[PDB]
RNA sequence: UGACAGACUGAGAGCUCUUUCUUGAUUCUAUGGGUGGUGGUGCAUGGCCGUUCUUAGUUGGUGGAGCGAUUUGUCUGGUUAAUUCCGUUAACGAACGAGACCUCAGCCUGCUAACUAGCUAUGCGGAGCCAUCCCUCCGCAGCUAGCUUCUUAGAGGGACUAUGGCCGUUUAGGCCACGGAAGUUUGAGGCAAUAACAGGUCUGUCAUGCCCUUAGAUGUUCUGGGCCGCACGCGCGCUACACUGAUGUAUUCAACGAGUAUAUAGCCUUGGCCGACAGGCCCGGGUAAUCUUGGGAAAUUUCAUCGUGAUGGGGAUAGAUCAUUGCAAUUGUUGGUCUUCAACGAGGAAUGCCUAGUAAGCGCGAGUCAUCAGCUCGCGUUGACUACGUCCCUGCCCUUUGUACACACCG
């Protein structure tokens, strides 16, 4: 009856992730779901190091971006009636959410 | 796990004399274990306490955490 | 046969994470495309 | 299937070009941003600008030519990205439509020095802590020489310069010459974050008055 | 048993091991081979075959999973490549896979599900007991 | 290299000028104290501010004191 | 340019049905997303409405935008339809 | 307008011709104007960057002094990394810069969790053993956790010179000592002011004025060469001159990061087989803490072999051959195999960087990339000598001082 079901969420702000998963959390709580998360991790760091000058004189000047992605999943053991019941409240800037049935 | 030869021997100094105040102290006596810290504090600090170093970033401008490439006037 | 979805310059590409535009183009597009420069 | 870092470069790409490609296109209707937003079946473009019927055209019509496109370009499934298009709530402050004002009033004829506190008298009055305007290239004559214009605050350093610079940078083509346009604007601390941002400079502090009981 | 001997007499001894215990077939190039490009002269080693075969013995006993390619990663080592700046070389893998052959039909190791090489149960008592026959 | 700079040290006579009764000398009273009875941007302002109002009190609870004014 | 009236017509259908084109710089596709060309004559032809002023052009980097204009729906409305 | 047969031309470019079919107002011609140009001018400009300048410096409002340019504020002293502060005070009050701010790293047995991470215990399973059970190392799965130390990353906490001492106008502070992970602001960066320079870039841009070119083109496309040619000088580096070493076994330990439908497995590539090597064939895995890879890195560590010898140091030069990438390897792409074994004996005048996980030694990843990394940007491993000062040299900041200099002593 009760299904296994993952929810799968990362963006770029910490804030702003960290606001949506406690959000998905709660919703989770008060339908007293099986939860179990929101297990965090490990962060993928983009980085590019460019020359900040435009034409090549002067002294070699380097210039490093990185953009960070934010990986983070929850697990809840129900039924996607009962899924799409729960995550159609508000989701906060920039975060991404990308429901997956699983095994 | 991790670190390099010598790191890990430094490592295992530091966990065997951690380990051992630790399982000392809960289990044996407070006040026992004082003369074991004290033993280890007075040989030296560094098994029981680690060691904030790291190794830390290069600058662009010269390979080396704090050298830079040859310079040339001419 | 590659030049920048910007500027159409075949030097100094960024291939890299498929951006596909040179150094510059990449600099000046750098902050929004969202390579906020912590370091 | 794409992984999540091509996924997050193209998006980020994809912002930029709309970011550019809306200002040639809405270049005469006063420009200052665009927000893309995630919904369930629909994707969003939200057209941030100064004049909102003369964008819609006539009976919304411009919007559709625009969503047109978009769809088309970007290969978008039909009814899949749709557009709103809102007005800034202050006008003063976002520093693209004041580089813009400044550039149409600057090419249509009038004197510089008249243009730049035009645009800065504007805005002091609405709102900001400080004001620069710089003005750069072959202002009547050949040698190039650069104005500055003030008024009131302004940071240029550390993190805040983040938080509450809002600054734009414009090309002009007034012939023989480009004249570079760099407006920086200060924000104001509005803790309810609809006008300035949210939290305060890292230098101020309020000594809360002593209530007596 | 294994563990508890010192890494190096542990090869010694199987290396005579599995030149006394029996004996095998051995392929008709073991003399002439580097056993890794980045080498320069082939093994001062007489008997260098079995304490390949030693060696590789004990990485079974102790991992699972090793592969044709693994055992190249293991083996390989520093390439002085002439004034160019040394790197990383792998060794041969054809040397390495005759001993896998070696040890497979003395029932000392065997293939692996989900890949690999795994120790066999009665290898597992050969090199425990070998072991234990140290000092 | 450890001298507090005007925003700290106007900080500091204007605190204690404001509120005396209610802190103290030991240190740690101090940052909590100050945290309800001020708003900062960064817990290291506040301890640097804290650790230099605590000897402010230091030579105020012994002797007399430049500006602040106290009842 | 060599047209034929087929490729002025499966244009002159497309814009009248839609409204925008958008072509792209990079030259000798043979294929157009959304019509059947080369790049090259859509690109000219439509650069001719422009100088016609039958259709507003944003070049936008070398991405060739081309909004009509009431003033070419009548033009395409007296040639096809 | 496109073309079949041949010359032409390398050219299966119908460019040009012999040959006349084909298409139909899409043109061609001529008059303007366009368009395009890695064309010129960085000395017409934007923009961005570098530098002056890594230092601590700069500017209005009101007031004072001066006919005036200008000056005061912005300072006599003390303190500081600092125009940082105490304070003095014709100044008063304010703005940028500094500091504050941001990031990474260091600490937490405290909190939220986590079978994509991982101990721990029990159950079995293998192997050794006073063996019958146990004790030790191993593999497998769980309604094992009143699991989260290890791993990840969120929120926080922590350090302020707080305590003590001495010096100090007992002010700003400084030196010392316990404590603490942390007492050069804890370390390292990011950002970084006014005024500039005739600093760099029109060769980053459908950024750009003017000028030159616009068909017999500085446009664009194609074929080939060229940027790589070597008497010789200079610059950053790579490899060495050995024995504190070379070669050959054995032993075993990171972190950064990276991986397009890439089509009929396809970037990273596991396992199996073929192969001495290069490299091949097969079934696979991964859009990734899941598969590669829990990255089995070298240096280093032991066991021998060489024994002061241009030797087995050194590996340039060249010969012969195979293989992979590429439509294409020639002026050797690269990698192997075998052979050739060149100069180099610690380096002249001079000169570079560097004060602790730092120099130095060592490898790895990334950019470039169909293949080419002696480079550049990051990551870890081993890991020190000396110094804690000074103005002697080379400079920067401030004050007094002299100037016949101001494109400013390169006067
Ligand atoms: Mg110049
Ligand atoms: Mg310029
Ligand atoms: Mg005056
Ligand atoms: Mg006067
Ligand atoms: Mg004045
Ligand atoms: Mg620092
Ligand atoms: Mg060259
Ligand atoms: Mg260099
Ligand atoms: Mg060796
Ligand atoms: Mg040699
Ligand atoms: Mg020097
Ligand atoms: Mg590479
Ligand atoms: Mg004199
Ligand atoms: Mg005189
Ligand atoms: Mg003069
Ligand atoms: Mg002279
Ligand atoms: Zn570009």
């Amino acid at each position: 009856v009760q299904h296994r079901i993952r929810i799968t969420l990362s963006s770029k702000s910490v804030k702003n992730l960290e606001k949506v998963c406690s959000d998905l959390v709660k919703g989770a709580k008060e339908k007293q779901l099986k939860v179990k998360g929101p297990v965090r991790m490990p962060t993928k760091v983009l980085n590019i190091t460019t020359r900040k000058s435009p034409c090549g004189e002067g002294t070699n000047t380097w210039d490093r971006f990185e953009m960070r992605v934010h990986k983070r999943v929850i697990d809840l053991v129900s039924s996607p009636d009962v899924v799409k019941q729960i995550t159609s409240i508000t989701i906060e800037p920039g975060v991404e959410v990308e429901v997956t049935i699983s095994d | 796990r991790g670190g390099g030869k010598t790191s890990q021997i430094y490592s295992i100094r530091q966990a065997i004399a951690k380990s051992l105040v630790a399982y000392y102290q809960k289990y044996v006596d407070e006040a026992a274990k004082k003369e074991v810290k004290e033993i280890f504090a007075r040989y030296d600090r560094t098994l029981l306490v680690a060691d904030p170093r790291r190794c830390e970033p290069k600058k662009f401008g010269g390979r080396g955490a704090r050298a830079r490439f040859q310079k040339s006037y001419r | 046969s590659r030049v920048c979805r910007v500027c159409g310059n075949s030097h100094g590409l960024i291939r890299k994470y498929g951006l596909m535009c040179c150094r510059q183009c990449f600099r000046s597009n750098a902050k929004d495309i969202g390579f906020i420069k912590y370091r | 299937q794409i992984s999540k870092k091509k996924k997050f470069v193209s998006d980020g790409v994809f912002y930029a070009e709309l970011n550019e490609m809306l200002t040639r296109e809405l270049a005469e209707d006063g420009y200052s941003g665009v927000e893309v937003r995630v919904t369930p079946m629909r994707t969003e473009i939200i057209i941030r600008a100064t004049r909102t019927q003369n964008v819609l055209g006539e009976k919304g019509r411009r919007i559709r030519e625009l969503t047109s496109v978009v769809q088309k370009r970007f290969n978008f499934l039909e009814n899949g990205v749709e557009l709103y298009a809102e007005k800034v709530v202050n006008r003063g402050l976002c520093a693209i439509a004041q580089a813009e004002s400044l550039r149409y009033k600057l090419l249509g004829g009038l004197a510089v020095r008249r243009a730049c506190y035009g645009v800065l008298r504007f805005v002091m009055e609405s709102g900001a802590k400080g004001c620069e305007v710089i003005v750069s290239g072959k202002l009547r004559a050949q040698r190039a020489k650069s104005m500055k214009f003030k008024d009131g605050y302004m940071i240029s350093s550390g993190q805040p310069v983040n938080e509450y610079i809002d600054a734009a940078v414009r090309h002009v083509l007034l012939r023989q010459g480009v004249l570079g346009i760099k407006v920086k604007i200060m924000l104001d601390w509005d803790p309810k974050g609809k006008l300035g941002p949210t939290t305060p400079l890292p230098d101020l502090v309020t000594i809360h008055p002593p209530k007596e009981e | 048993t294994v563990k508890d001997v010192n890494p190096h007499e542990f090869v010694k001894a199987y290396s005579a091991h599995l030149k006394r215990s029996g004996k095998m077939e051995l392929p008709e190039w073991v003399d002439i081979v580097k056993t890794a490009r980045f080498k320069e002269l082939p093994p001062s080693d007489a008997d260098w075959y079995y304490i390949r075969a030693a060696s590789m013995a004990r990485k079974i006993y102790l991992r699972q999973g090793i592969g044709i390619g693994g055992f190249q990663k293991i083996y390989g080592g520093r390439q002085r490549n002439g004034s160019r700046p040394p790197h990383f070389c792998k060794s041969s893998g054809a040397v390495s896979r005759n001993i896998l052959q070696e040890l497979q039909k003395m029932g000392i190791i065997d293939v692996d599900p989900k890949g690999g090489r795994l120790i066999t149960s009665q290898g597992r008592r050969d090199l425990d007991q070998v072991a234990g026959t140290v000092p | 290299g450890r001298v507090r700079t005007k925003t700290v040290k106007k900080t500091s006579r204007q605190v204690i000028e404001k509120y005396y009764s209610r802190m103290t000398l030991d240190f740690h009273t101090n940052k909590k104290v100050l945290e309800e009875v001020s708003i900062l941007q960064s817990k290291r302002l506040r301890n640097k501010v804290a650790g230099f109002t605590t000897h402010l009190m230091r030579r105020i609870q012994r002797g007399p004191v430049r500006g602040i004014s106290l009842k | 340019m060599i047209i034929s009236k087929k490729n002025r017509n499966e244009i002159c259908k497309y814009l009248f049905q839609e409204g925008v084109l958008y072509a792209k710089k990079d030259y000798n596709l043979a294929k157009h997303p959304q019509i059947d060309v080369p790049n090259l004559q859509v690109i000219k032809l439509m650069q001719s409405f422009k100088s016609k002023e039958y259709v507003r052009e944003t070049f936008s980097w070398q991405h060739y935008y081309w909004y009509l204009t009431n003033d070419g729906i009548e033009f395409l409305r007296n040639f096809l339809n």
